[PDB]
RNA sequence: AUGGAGAGG
């Protein structure tokens, strides 16, 4: 519930890779697999 | 009182922080860790705790920097799927279905960030006698 | 325990995920492609 | 047209796909109470009974073999070669 | 007497911490198994809810309702009921105990196994009675209710064993090990630098002789001295525990031998 | 599942006599593989039975915060002062026959999580059932008793194996078959075939 | 580059020889070039070959290729299969792709390329050009629901009285 | 040297000086005409194609002529006697196995081998400074006009 | 829920120790080691099983239904 | 391509998978209420009759039992509702569905069906609980473990298909693969590391557990072997009782480094009259090689014999190593104490290296490379060395281990492991990368705020001295989790191209097959090979051979 | 689900006997004894009691399959000794060391306190 | 009967990474042409530097290993350390020098000697002495 | 039935 209420979507160069400025804003390691990973977050 | 700041990414780029409060002073045990030495000294912000970087799910796994990444992101996706007490009220409530653990408990190794996460009130699993051997090949 | 944060609709709770975009009213320089004719466009969308 | 009992340039020996055909078929006719052609000797499974059918070559089915061209080849089971 | 010895070294109401002496490996671990599983005992094995207005389940209660330790003194007088040509079960082979409790005061009104009546008729057999070593006098605890909140339950116990469900096991943990010296070698210990220094030292090598570095190994020794200590969980004491252990292996072996009797 | 990303379903249960006993009686309620450890590299799972071990056995609570200077070593030693083997190994024997084991085994509390998917909610067997309205196939689902779909791959796998018998009877008895009338001019199915 | 040489004794021996790699294709005018070996030049782009050198020689490349992208990875695969992709792809004359703009335009039958890729256009200009189709092929007996000529069913079975 | 060929030779021989039980201080009972123009009759009933036209027996020849170097290679009067020392029973035994092995290692007609190459070529590639593996493999597929690494090897 | 009946791993009766554990927990003003020793969980899985429990029937008796 | 080329079918299953070490390699094991479900429609024969009526007199519910009767008329007899149920007088050319009994011919696929392996027949063993059960050594061609994979099963419905699958699609045929030449199966796991504890030399078993693991044989011929120790104890080893599992007439050679005839470091492998000589069996033996003793056993003794021998050798491993154990703690992830001190000086002079060519090319004394940039050439001096820095404190950490290390010794077995895990879990865990480049710069000029602006620095750019043993810092876990990040999101890429190219090649090779003529062919007759494999051989039945005729000096060769 | 009922682990089925003494086949003088609803227990005790006869060449259990309750026990003796002899010698031995143990059990005990 | 008979003084002693198993290896007090390299379960018989053990080959004292009975049966050897094994190998070094290779259970032995009776035949009794 | 979300290898 806590993980549910906490994410983020997104739509749609490397939009799926961790990006530096994630640091203390996004959970690296918290992202679905197979299909939507790193596009959807967790904060 | 200007004690802890707002900082977005934007800001974020203009600065210089601390990864902890220690770094601010200016024979070893070989067991620990090797951690690089300060080189910087004009720090204008300090991290509060590099746990922070973790999200809910993430905040659960026992020594994170230990293991392989992958594994803690499958761990991630995992935890959410584990059984236990999910609210306290679920005895009058009509979910089309919920799963509640016969006794659950509160994790032997636990993480500073589970205080806030209210994990050990309301765990998702079990301490297990577990034993790591080659058996009758099962 | 529970946190909210939530809305119920037919007695359904349902929850607004929050959706990722690109920050309006901001100037970006991008490097086109080799076989396009253009070689750089500064664009900015505005809101 | 067709293709002389001389001059057949194909394999002498059974294919297994032409083998796993005629015990197929012949164990569909064994399951379907067809008069069998070998001593039982406690078998009853229509596959198996086959199997024996087919070391002893009693089996009376033949096989075209087609050509890319049109044409065929005929060969008896019972002239076939099972190596397998 | 003529064969295998015992020397018992430790004894109490809960635990008997013992050496035996000339045994094979095979009968040491098989009466260790038995001691496990195919000890006979009581449990409620039946349970019947008529109001459950309380927070826990009702099978969630009738769970913890069947691990209750009851008397299995003179159980071995009572019968299984798969053998007695009673409908369903009587008071030959199940012993009845009804549970009511029901909130009273403000504050928590705790059920205990204390709470437990028995109701069938025992017959003289000491049976039945949930096992309370408690220092208070309470027992097992049940469950927790509120002001307004009832249980009203009705439990019958019946003859199982615990190779059937764990809920009829007579013992906890029995501690086994045998050569604390690993002078018969079946063991090859683990190390970093030093095997000895690394590996704790056992309590039962007070009792044998350390290995003389001078002396080669003795390959044609075997396994003779053990050590035990079987913990009982109250339903049968500790040495009638261990007694009903050997009984009952040696009932089935002589089992296996009326069968080759039979044939 | 364990708290490190180490997945897996029961392969079989065993009672506690067959199981492997340590000198204290102990018996474990998990058996895991040791090949689940290198080739994923979870060092973080042994190190938190380590601490678990020594939480449990110290009744303190074992503190597995990510980034902190409590070392393996420490645990070792804070182990080894309870009478136990530093690294967290300890001698077994066989349930079966009561023989010591050549090797020790890591021996120790260890959080695990039962999972979701369990196998009652997921088996699924069809022999036959309701087919569809449209394309008169079995239809979607195990909810609704359907039929599991023979891919475009499992019929490449089929024909690799030469097995044309076999592809022709998923294909027709097993799935959907019709008996069509077609004209002997055209070619189509404008037959009206009226039987008896 | 290191290389094994028959030595005039007999005996294969390694004999390091120096070679020119390049960044850049032009396979064209590089062998004319006075000074190296023109017989021995390679490139990584078959496609300069098989039209510099011919048909063949991009066949042999072709294969070279995907040859070595599969043991890259340290894999192996028996020669036939790889040969059979590449004789494939160069039996009509030239490197045909594989995908819906080269093998799909085939004169195949039109149930088994309208069973890949382009389904709709394919049935309509088939409707249109009037096509008769074989039915021999694979996926247009598994439409048909029939027995494909394909293993097992290559052949037919008779009787003939030998009793 | 090393290199996939349908019939194995070794293991057959090694059989050979085993089902036989043959001493290695014993003259073999064999000919130069036994060895010889046994191998040589041998290779003749190694068969691939059956026709009886020209085209169809230089395709078969050049279709064995591999495994025809490794037989006289294996098969040399030298190393037959000398190497093993094999017997004239052994000898013959060697060549009916070797020709009943060559025809068992036959492609069977109807072998549906492009969806097996297919498979073959697929699956290894799921188990994946020039541009390698996958991305390569697609523009080797896709026959691309413009490749992400052209590279020009010059000796 | 409720403190577990008896220990998972062996079988030892632990549902009599929890009021006990608790008073020597806050009455006698004790850390949980001793705690759980002096109640008889010498091995560290039936210690286990009180001190990794947390009871949450507690919680569930807030309600009034 | 929904409804034709692959629709839903009738008579199939799908559920959880698990190992089971009892199980046959053509074997599977399926649950008692999948039997009940799944039927089979079976003619009445003379030979058969009363079976049939003992299953109908069974009917639902209980197995073996049936489900419905077809007669003459074509009426279909439900047994479950009919009020004749118990008296039906069976007619000779009446069809009974029974349900799914033992030795019975089934498809088990696991998807993504890659290869003709991914569909196999086996033999079905019913048994209690609700999972399908397959042996250990062949969970490699179907390419699954046991964490919630689930597997399908298929029913055949004739005589012909069934056939079909027993003498095309069976295990012991699939053994030896047409793909890589080799067989695709093999002793994997607990069996593989067991039979790599036994063949020691250190390893002797006395009688009693001798005489159990000869009688665990089921093609034991009841002769004890004469032990190899006469006096004082009668002892066996493990080679010895192994070679009870091997069949006669199995000759096996191989060697491989200092491999004399003698052996001093115990390695090669003889093996003679199905009894083996010398070398520890392992990965490069009872492994899924080329020249691997299943191979040879395969196309000598044949399929059945070689499932046969996967039954043995594992049941006689797998009781070995039940009763010996095996394990796996920290205590394996540990180095001794100068040895973390020489990896902790390894990577300080590897960073001190780092900074002297940084310090060098920042005086712009760097000379580039011939075809690249002054800042490609320091970071490709860079990254080799910190390279060369992993693979040194990687190896200084694998000689420090000792043969008794678990872990060495599943490397050694080859069951799992490699170098690069003992390297990272106990040395170093080395450089992390992000697109074949180190950590960039997200930020401007430079990669994380906690550092300075400018930093190629090793510790900066995504390099992570500490191991998995002692603990990552902050900013090298953050790196890790790019890396990880990035080898997550191209291994989906991966699969996803991969899948949508394997179903190209399939649909491209699809009508191609061999006529009788030897002709590699199509659907238009249009010629693709005259010859297939221009030899005309199949894959199977082919070993890779030394051509001693190209090697060698002239002198040699006239000798 | 379809999980078997746990009696099945120590009560016999419809028609399935304690026993089942059948001649091996293998080598001569010898018998393999199928033993139902027993496990380990009897197993590794009656084979290791089996052992200690010196007129016994061989004595084997095993436990095909851990799912079903049952072991086969391989017995072989000297010629002109019959093997369910030896069995039931190995038995009575059993018997009398465990009534001898039950004795000085009871005796050790009647001497302790607390 | 007996096949060979010497006395070997044992030169070397190698535990190679073994705790059980030590390869032993001595030369002939007989002949100076004559050497043996032989695996030695140290862990029965101790084999110590220096020593002077009297080494035998025999093929008697096929059928199932019937229990010892050794002060019943047979024995005939009284040796302190037995070992049965199978000739694998025959190597010519040179014409006045012949190697054979024996495996006991794996473990190896190589005997080089000169003048021999040892055909390949399963029968290796190999009994030592003192 | 259409459409959508999440999860499993
Ligand atoms: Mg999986
Ligand atoms: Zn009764
Ligand atoms: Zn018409
Ligand atoms: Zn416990």
């Amino acid at each position: 519930t806590l993980s549910h209420l906490r994410r983020t979507n997104t739509p749609i160069a490397k939009p799926r890779q961790l990006h530096n400025t994630h640091w203390g804003l996004v959970c690296p390691a918290e992202t679905p697999e197979g299909q939507a990973c790193g596009l959807v977050k967790n904060l | 009182e200007g004690l802890v700041e707002y900082i977005d990414a934007e800001e974020e780029e203009s600065i210089l922080i601390a990864m902890q409060p220690e770094d601010l002073e200016p024979d070893v045990d070989p067991a620990k860790r090797i951690r690089v030495s300060h080189h910087a000294t004009t720090f204008t912000h300090c991290e509060i705790h590099p746990s922070m970087i973790l999200g809910v799910a993430a905040s659960i796994i026992p020594f994170p920097d230990h293991n392989q990444s992958p594994r803690n992101t499958y761990q991630s996706a995992m935890g959410k799927q584990a059984m236990g007490v999910f609210l306290t009220n679920y005895n009058v409530r009509m979910d089309t279905m919920a799963n509640i653990l016969y006794y659950p408990q509160k994790p032997l190794g636990t993480t500073r960030a589970m205080e806030y996460l209210k994990f050990r009130e309301l765990p998702a699993g079990q301490n297990a006698i577990v034993a790591i051997a080659c058996y009758s090949g099962y | 325990f529970d946190m909210g944060g939530y809305f119920i609709i037919n007695g359904s709770e349902k929850v607004l995920i929050a959706q990722e975009r690109s920050a309006g009213n901001i100037v970006q320089v991008f490097k086109k492609a080799a076989p396009s004719p253009i070689s750089h466009v500064a664009e900015i969308r505005s809101a | 047209k067709a293709i002389p009992k001389d001059q057949r340039a194909t394999t002498p020996y059974m294919t297994k796909y032409e083998r796993a055909r005629i015990l197929g078929t012949r164990a569909l006719q064994i399951s379907m109470n067809a008069p069998v052609f070998v001593d039982l000797e406690g078998e009853t499974d229509p596959l198996r009974i086959a199997m024996k059918e087919l070391a002893e070559k009693k089996i009376p089915l033949v096989i075209r073999r087609y050509l890319p061209d049109g044409s065929f080849e005929d060969w008896s089971v019972e002239e076939l070669i099972v190596d397998l | 007497e003529e064969g295998p010895q015992v020397k018992i070294r430790e004894a109490s109401k809960d635990n008997v911490d013992f050496i035996l002496s000339n045994v094979d490996l095979a009968m040491a671990n098989s009466l260790r198994r038995v001691m496990i599983a195919e000890i006979p005992t009581l449990a409620i094995d039946s349970v019947e809810v008529e109001t459950n207005t309380t927070v826990l389940a009702d099978e969630f209660i009738a769970h913890r309702l069947g691990l209750i330790p009851l008397q299995s003194m003179d159980i071995e007088q009572l019968e299984y009921s798969r053998d007695c040509f009673c409908e369903d079960h009587c008071d030959k082979c199940s012993v009845v105990l009804t549970l009511q409790a029901f909130g009273e005061s403000e504050s928590t009104t705790n059920v205990y196994s204390k709470d437990l009546v028995i109701v069938s008729n025992l017959m003289g057999r000491n049976i039945g009675h949930p096992i309370i070593q408690d220092k208070e006098g309470n027992g097992v605890l049940i469950c927790k209710l509120r002001k307004g909140q009832e249980l009203k339950l009705t439990c019958v116990a019946k003859k199982g064993i615990a190779k059937e469900h764990a809920k009829w096991g007579p013992a906890a943990a029995i501690e086994f090990e045998y050569d604390p010296w690993n002078k018969l070698k079946h063991t090859d210990y683990w190390y970093e630098q030093d095997s000895a220094k690394e590996w704790p030292q056992s309590k039962n090598c007070e009792y044998e002789d350390p290995p003389n570095e001078g002396d080669p190994f003795d390959y044609k020794a075997q396994a003779d001295t053990f050590y035990m200590n079987v913990e009982s969980v109250g339903s049968i004491p500790v040495d009638q525990v261990v007694v009903r252990g050997i009984d009952t292996l040696q009932k089935k072996v002589a089992s296996i031998l009326l069968a080759l009797t039979q044939m | 599942a364990s708290r490190h990303g180490q997945k897996g379903t029961i392969g079989i249960t065993y009672r506690r006599e067959d199981m492997p006993f340590t000198a204290e009686g102990i018996v474990p309620d998990l058996i895991i593989n040791p090949h689940a450890i290198p080739s994923r590299m979870t060092v973080a799972h042994l190190i938190e039975c380590l601490l678990s071990k020594v939480a449990a056995l110290s009744g303190n609570e074992g503190d597995a915060s990510p980034f902190t200077d409590i070392t393996v070593e420490g645990i070792s030693k804070l182990l080894r002062e309870h009478g136990y083997q530093s690294r967290g190994f300890e001698v077994m024997y066989n349930g079966h026959t009561g023989k010591k084991l050549m090797a020790q085994i890591f021996f120790g509390p260890t959080y695990y999580q039962r999972l979701r998917h369990m196998v009652d909610d997921k088996i699924h067997a069809r022999a036959r059932g309701p087919m569809q309205v449209l394309t008169r196939q079995p239809v979607e689902g195990r909810s609704r008793d359907g039929g599991l779909r023979f891919g475009e791959m499992e019929r490449d796998c089929m024909i690799a194996h030469g097995a044309a018998s076999f592809l022709k009877e998923r294909l027709m008895e097993a799935s959907d078959a019709f008996r069509v009338h077609i004209c002997g001019i055209c070619g189509l199915m404008t037959v009206i075939a009226k039987l008896n | 580059y290191d290389r094994k040489v028959p030595s005039p004794t007999g005996e294969y021996v390694k004999e390091p020889e120096w070679v020119l790699e390049t960044d850049g294709v032009n396979l064209s005018e590089v062998m004319t070039v006075p000074g190296i070996d023109p017989t021995r030049i390679y490139t990584n782009s078959f496609i300069d070959i098989m039209e510099v050198l011919g048909i063949e020689a991009g066949r042999a490349a072709l294969y070279k290729e995907v040859y070595n992208v599969i043991a890259s990875d340290g894999s192996y695969v028996n020669y036939r299969h790889m040969a059979l992709l590449v004789d494939v792809m160069t039996t009509q004359g030239g490197l045909t792709s594989v995908t819906r703009h080269g093998f799909n335009r085939s004169n195949t039958g039109a149930l088994m390329r309208c069973s890949f890729e382009e389904t709709v256009e394919i049935l309509f200009e088939a409707g249109a050009s009037a096509e008769l189709d074989d039915c021999r092929g694979v996926s247009e007996n598994v439409i048909l629901g029939q027995m494909a000529p394909i293993g097992t069913g290559a052949f037919d079975v008779m009787i003939d009285e030998e009793s | 040297a090393n290199w996939p060929l349908p019939v194995n030779i070794r293991r057959i021989i090694q059989n050979a000086q085993q089902t036989f039980h043959i001493d290695h201080t014993k003259p073999s009972d064999l000919t130069i005409k036994d060895i010889v123009l046994g191998v040589k009759d041998l290779q003749e009933n190694l068969l691939v194609l059956r026709g009886k036209n020209e085209i169809i027996q230089n395709a078969q020849r050049d279709a064995v002529t591999l495994f025809c170097c490794l037989l006289r290679s294996r098969l040399a009067t030298r190393r037959v006697l000398q190497e093993y020392r094999l017997t004239k029973q052994a000898f013959d035994w060697v060549l009916s196995n070797i020709e009943a092995q060559f025809l068992r290692s036959v492609v069977h007609p109807g072998e549906m081998v492009g969806v097996l190459a297919a498979q073959s070529i697929g699956e290894p590639a799921t188990q994946m400074k020039v541009t390698s593996g996958v991305p390569r493999l697609k523009e080797i597929l896709n026959v691309a006009k413009n490749m992400k690494t052209p590279s020009l090897t010059v000796y | 829920m409720i403190v577990p009946v008896r220990c998972f791993s062996c079988g030892k009766v632990v549902g009599d120790k929890w009021e006990s554990y608790l008073n020597l927990l806050q009455e006698d003003e004790l850390d949980e080691g001793t705690a759980l020793s002096r109640l008889g969980l010498k091995r560290y899985c039936c210690r286990r099983m009180i001190l990794t429990h947390v009871d949450l029937i507690e919680k569930f008796l807030r309600y009034n239904p | 391509r929904g409804n034709l080329m692959g629709k839903r079918v009738d008579f199939s299953a799908r559920t959880v998978i698990s190992g089971d070490p009892n199980l046959e390699l053509d074997q599977v094991g399926v649950p008692k209420s999948i039997a009940k479900t799944l039927t089979y429609p079976e003619v009445v024969t003379p030979y058969n009759i009363d079976r049939l009526t003992q299953l109908v007199r069974n009917g639902p519910n209980e197995h073996p039992g049936a489900k419905y009767v077809i007669r003459d008329s074509g009426d279909r007899i439900d047994l479950r509702y009919s009020k004749r149920a118990g008296d039906i007088q069976l007619q000779y050319g009446w069809k009974v569905e029974r349900h799914i009994m033992d030795n019975d011919p089934v498809l088990f696929n696991r998807q993504p069906s890659l290869h003709k392996m991914s569909m196999m027949a086996h033999r079905v063993k019913v048994i209690p609980y609700s999972t399908f059960r397959l042996n250990l050594s062949v969970t490699s061609p179907y390419n699954a473990d046991f964490d919630g994979d689930e597997m399908n099963l298929h029913v055949p419905q004739s005589e012909e298909t069934r056939a079909e699958l027993s003498q095309l699609c069976a295990v012991p045929l699939q053994i030896v693969s047409p793909q890589s030449n080799k067989p695709c199966m093999g002793i994997v796991q607990d069996t593989l590391c067991g039979i790599r504890k036994l063949t020691l030399r250190d390893t002797f078993i006395e009688l009693d557990q001798v005489l159990n693991m000869l009688y665990w044989v089921p093609d034991w011929d009841g002769v004890i072997p004469t032990p190899a120790i006469i006096k004082p104890k009668p002892l066996w080893s493990g080679k010895q009782i192994l070679s009870v599992a091997i069949p006669n007439g199995i000759h096996l050679q191989r060697f491989d480094e200092g491999t004399t005839l003698l052996s001093p470091k115990d390695n090669g492998m003889l093996i003679i009259d199905g009894q083996i000589i010398f070398g520890v069996v392992e990965k490069k033996t009872v492994g899924s090689s080329n020249g691997g003793l299943i191979h040879v056993v395969t196309r000598e003794k044949g399929p059945q014999v070689c499932a046969k021998l996967f039954g043995n050798i594992q049941k006689v491993v797998n009781f070995w190593l039940l009763h010996n154990g095996f394990s796996t703690g920290i205590g394996d992830t540990i180095a001794d104490g100068p040895t973390m001190r020489e990896i902790t000086e390894t990577i300080a002079e590897a960073k001190k290296k780092v900074l002297d060519v940084t310090k060098e090319a920042q005086a712009n004394l760097l000379t580039a490379k011939h075809g690249m940039t002054l800042r490609e050439s320091f970071e490709d001096n860079v990254v080799r060395f910190l390279n060369e820095a992993r693979d040194k404190a990687g190896r200084l950490a694998e000689v420090n281990l000792k043969d008794l290390n678990n872990v060495k010794q599943m490397v050694m077995a080859g069951s799992k492991g490699s170098f690069i895990n003992i390297a990272q879990m106990s040395a170093c865990v080395g450089q992390q990368s992000v697109e074949g480049k180190r950590i960039a710069f997200g930020f401007v000029d430079r990669t994380l705020p906690h550092f300075s602006k400018d930093d190629y620095s090793p510790e900066s750019k995504g390099f992570v001295e500490n191991s998995y043993l002692r603990g990552l810092t902050p900013q090298e876990f953050f790196f890790h989790a790019m890396g990880g990040r990035e080898g997550l999101i191209d291994t989906a890429v991966k699969t996803a191209e991969t899948g949508y190219i394997q179903r190209r090649l399939v649909k491209a090779l699809e009508d191609i097959m061999v006529h009788y003529d030897n002709t590699t062919r199509n659907s238009l007759g249009n010629v693709i090979q005259f010859i297939y494999g221009e030899d005309g051989m199949d894959a199977a039945h082919i070993e890779k051979q030394s051509l001693d005729t190209i090697g060698g000096s002239d002198a040699a060769f006239e000798k | 689900m379809n999980a078997p009922d746990r009696f099945e682990l120590f009560l016999l089925g419809e028609g399935e006997s304690k026993l089942k003494i059948d001649p091996d086949t293998k080598a001569p003088n010898a018998v393999v004894i199928t033993f139902e609803k027993e496990d380990h227990t009897l197993g590794n005790l009656i084979r290791a009691e089996l052992l200690n006869d010196r007129k016994v060449l061989f004595a084997a259990y095993k436990v095909e399959h851990p799912f079903f309750a049952r072991f086969k026990l391989r017995i072989q003796t000297t010629e002109g000794y019959d093997p369910k002899d030896a069995l039931k010698n190995a038995c009575n031995s059993i018997i009398n060391k465990l009534g001898a143990l039950k004795t000085n059990f009871e005796t050790e005990w009647n001497l302790q306190t607390l | 009967n007996t096949l060979f008979d010497d006395i070997f003084q044992v030169s070397e002693v190698d535990p190679g990474r073994y705790n059980k198993v030590c390869r032993i290896e001595a030369a002939s007090t007989t002949q100076d042409q004559c050497k043996l390299t032989l695996d030695i379960n140290v862990e029965l018989f101790p084999v110590a530097a220096q020593d002077s053990l009297t080494v035998t080959i025999a093929s008697s004292l096929t059928r199932s290993w019937r229990p010892p009975q050794a002060g019943d049966r047979s024995l005939a050897d009284d040796y302190d350390y037995v070992m049965y094994g199978t000739a694998y190998k025959f190597e010519e070094v040179s014409k006045d020098l012949i190697a054979v290779y024996y495996s006991f259970g794996g473990l190896l032995m190589r005997l080089e000697g000169n003048y021999l009776n040892n055909l390949k035949q399963e029968n290796a009794y190999l009994l030592i002495r003192r």
